[PDB]
């Protein structure tokens, strides 16, 4: 049991050292023998220790598109749901008392048609916003 | 009244959900019929008029009816998708966000990275009163309550998760309740949770398959204005037929390397174009008319277009299309230029592309073989090899079909979820608690009944 | 039946040369490289026919002036005035051509649609001539492996 | 060849320990035994950290084990590396 320093841990977890470790493991497994396995491992350890010490020594001294997409979603869905929010559905309901099965099927289809229209509006808004952002 | 309309709505939902796939097949068949009809299509005498030639005279009405039918079936496919596959997407999203909230504190101890659309959008669903609408775990808010109440503030966690303190105390104490009958429009409108529906619609809009089906519908609608837009629906065969997927995987498996190979080819051709534009320009005349020379390499861009278009497409290379260099001072240099172009571009790079496709085939075959070998040699759950069980005749198959069946584990999880907590046995309560805490130690790993009772059994 | 018909026409005896596959077992290992992935090989041709049909649709809608195939100025041999004729042109000479459809259609230099036609030809060469034939070759090689 | 070499590297790394070379099955007799062994007992990163700590430590303060390993490393003899043996394998019956 021994001590490991946080600086050593950070330098080991640097991606450069991880790539070096992967290359070393690949080389040892493919073009390396068992007789020299430990010797090669110690050489790699020494080189890695030196480079991490040097790295510590020298060290010691999209969002717009996402926001536009959420704004387009919020705005378009609010426009769609203002349908329900208007509360003016009473004059439709006066004849909802008097619908037929034909009419209720028509309303069922119209709901999905409105949803698809809102999706088209949302896609168009996203394209316009992306064009404005890149411009 | 309302009970009738809701029942008939549910019947329509069930019908479309049941017949979603059949309509998806029918759309492809109708698309093949329409595109077969469009193969007999003749342009007529300036303004050009496109007319469907027909000795029978009945292919035009057939085409009109087929276009209308395709447009209807495309809309029915969106309805069927929304009835059938949307609930699974919502269930998965609600389970993911709930587990991130509970076991990671995604909105309590950390925050979304401000570039994740999913993470930023999932803020809305937390405050809603209809959270796990599809997910089974209805006590996730109480779990977050218990886990982070003492640390990050009971009052703040309650505000974040939208649990009102007033309602709990109101129900616990004595209350006055007035029933509200469902016949009321005001009641049915108040019952709607607008925020949860907003979040659900956002998730559906951001779903990929729903976007593909919307593109299909848009193409179908545009087909009425121009009948040749129906040809885009032939691109649906990849999803329609699974046997086409194994062929397309040979390309999609190494797609990034395939694109980077084209980038490298474009760089190599640009270097060759630079060399030619600096030294070999007299050889790039492309006109037989002596008076007017069609100089193809007097411009960097024009010469690069020449090399990438005709140099690449030519079988022999750029020397197959540029002037013969015999009897010239730069004869040897130009010959080396052409030979190196042919070798590096025509031979090696195209071979790299072909090798990428072939290696994709081999990789897929090897992966399938490895899956089969692992499945036939070791048990999925415990991981013990087949030999130990095969010491008894048919032992491995008996073990994998009776003792450690993954289907049996799935059925046990379903039975434990559907069973009520009060009636749970001791073993069921143990497994239920351990599953709620997401600890998987109850799964046998490296051990089994026979291995524990080696000597007692035999 | 082939042997009997050979008496009426002696060239019907050539059909009996198709019996070598069954006659020689060493031929079977070669033919297995094709028969092992025959379904995928046929579906690859179907996919090629669909891709070529899409290219033919694009050309027939936009690039039709470039499909004259006659040197005689008086009589133009318009190869893409018909959907079926243009599809035959693309599947026959576009596919069989080493460079692609641009090796056989008119040069687009000095035209308004020059860049669009160049992209059209390059994509045709890449997707049809290079990738799909490589898919077929890879199928055979994977069968061997 | 490159694909096969990568696959072989992954297979060896997942089936046998880098240091001792014992197969994964022996450790997997205990649940998660191989991963516990390769992440706690025989970690090559842990060996690298030990070499760094032993180099940076002064000779006078070395423990007995540290002095043994230091002398053996100076003489470049690698017998201190466990080869074919481990703590669990030595204390098979005592531990269980
Ligand atoms: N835990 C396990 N549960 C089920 N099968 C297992 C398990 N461990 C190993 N196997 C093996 O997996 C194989 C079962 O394969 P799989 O469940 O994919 O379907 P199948 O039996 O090939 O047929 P089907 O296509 O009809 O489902 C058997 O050979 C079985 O021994
Ligand atoms: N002596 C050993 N030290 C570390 N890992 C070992 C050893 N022997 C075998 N392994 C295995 O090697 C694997 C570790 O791989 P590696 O160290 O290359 O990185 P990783 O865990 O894949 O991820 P990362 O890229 O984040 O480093 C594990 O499966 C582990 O069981
Ligand atoms: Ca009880
Ligand atoms: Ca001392
Ligand atoms: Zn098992
Ligand atoms: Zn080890």
């Amino acid at each position: 049991y021994f001590e490991i320093s946080e600086s050593s841990r950070t330098q080991w977890e640097k991606p450069q050292v991880k790539e070096s470790k992967r290359q070393f493991i690949f080389d040892v497994v493919n073009e390396g023998g068992e007789k020299e396995k430990m010797e090669l491992f110690v050489n790699f350890c020494e080189d890695t220790i030196f480079e991490m010490q040097l790295a510590a020594q020298i060290s010691e001294s999209s969002i717009l598109t996402v926001r536009s997409a959420l704004f387009a979603l919020r705005y378009n869905i609010l426009t769609l749901m203002r349908m329900l929010s208007l509360k003016s559905l009473k004059k439709q309901m006066k004849k909802v008392k008097k619908m037929t099965v034909k009419d209720m099927v028509t309303a069922f289809f119209s709901s999905y048609w409105s949803i698809f229209m809102t999706l088209l509006h949302f896609v168009a808004s996203v394209f316009r916003g992306f064009f404005r952002i890149i411009c | 009244f309302w009970k009738k309309i809701i029942a008939y709505q549910q019947k329509l939902l069930n019908y479309f959900a049941r017949n979603f796939y059949n309509m998806r097949m029918l759309a492809l068949f109708v698309a093949f019929a329409i595109n077969f009809i469009l193969l007999f299509y003749k342009v007529s005498t300036i303004a050009v008029h496109y007319v469907l030639e027909e000795s029978s005279g009945y292919m035009e009405p057939t085409l009109r009816i087929l276009a209308i039918l395709h447009t209807v079936i495309s809309f029915f496919c969106i309805i069927g998708y929304y009835c059938l596959k949307v609930p699974l997407v919502i269930f998965k999203r609600e389970k993911e966000v709930a587990r991130k909230l509970e076991f990671d504190g995604l909105y309590i101890t950390e925050q979304p990275s401000e570039d994740d659309i999913k993470g930023q959008w999932d803020r809305l669903v937390i405050n809603t009163q209809s959270f796990p609408n599809n997910y089974w775990d209805k006590f996730v808010k109480r779990k977050v309550m218990d886990k982070y109440g003492e640390f990050y503030g009971r009052d703040r966690i309650s505000e974040l998760l939208g649990m009102d303190k007033a309602a709990l105390d109101f129900s616990d104490a004595r209350e006055k309740k007035k029933p509200k009958k469902d016949s009321s429009l005001s009641a049915v409108l108040n019952s709607i949770d607008v925020k949860y529906q907003m979040w659900k619609l956002g998730v559906v809009f951001t779903d990929n398959s729903f976007l593909y089906l919307a593109w299909y519908m848009t193409m179908s609608v545009l087909g009425h204005y121009n009948n040749f837009f129906f040809a885009a629906h032939l691109l649906d065969i990849a999803m329609g037929f699974k046997t086409l997927r194994t062929i397309l995987s040979s390309v999609t498996h190494n797609g990034k390397q395939l694109v980077l190979t084209v980038g490298l080819l474009a760089v190599v051709v640009y270097l060759y174009t630079v060399v030619a534009f600096n030294f070999f320009r007299k050889f790039y005349n492309k006109s037989e008319d002596g008076d007017t020379p069609d100089m193809k390499c007097d411009d960097m861009l024009t010469c690069y277009m020449f090399h990438m278009y005709v140099g690449v497409r030519a079988g022999g290379g750029i020397g197959d299309e540029i002037e013969d260099p015999a009897g010239d001072e730069y004869e040897i240099y130009r010959i080396i230029f052409d030979i190196t172009f042919f070798f590096f571009v025509i031979v090696i790079l195209l071979a790299i592309i072909q090798g990428l496709i072939i290696d994709a085939f081999g990789e897929l075959r090897d992966q399938q073989e490895q899956v089969k070998e692992d499945m036939e040699t070791k048990c999925f759950i415990c991981g013990i090899g087949n030999d130990y069980f095969d010491t008894v005749p048919h032992g491995f198959e008996t073990h994998t079909l009776q003792e450690h069946n993954l289907a049996n584990y799935l059925f046990f999880l379903m039975y434990l979820i559907n069973k009520d907590e009060t009636e749970h046995t001791g073993q069921e309560s143990y497994v239920w608690k351990m599953y709620q805490e997401r600890c998987w130690e109850f799964f046998p790993a490296g051990d089994c009944f026979r291995k524990q009772y080696e000597d007692q059994l035999n």
